[PDB]
């Protein structure tokens, strides 16, 4: 199976040659497009209101 | 925190430029409606 070869374990057990090319990466939640108006009174500072 | 929310808020400057328009309405008409009233009324 998916057994990542390493030096910390090659000591207590041997290992053959690899059959893949894997890296480590970060996975994050979905990409979403949403706007951010808190309140409709936003376009005017309360100084003018 | 880091935000930089909203690339504006309409200044209290341009509205003054809008406020100046109505101000001229408040100042002008009365002087006419009062002073000229003496003329068209009597004769």
């Amino acid at each position: 199976g998916s057994l990542t070869i390493n030096e910390e374990r090659s000591e207590i057990v041997d290992f053959s040659v690899p059959f893949v090319e894997t890296g480590i990466s970060v996975m994050v939640a979905r990409s979403n497009g949403t706007v951010s108006p808190s309140a409709f009174l936003e376009p005017y500072s309360p100084a003018v209101w | 925190d880091s935000r930089s929310n909203a690339p504006a808020t309409l200044t209290f400057e341009n509205m003054a430029g809008v406020f100046m328009l109505v101000a001229g309405g408040i100042v002008a008409g009365i002087f006419l409606i009062f002073i000229e009233i003496a003329y068209k009324r009597h004769k």
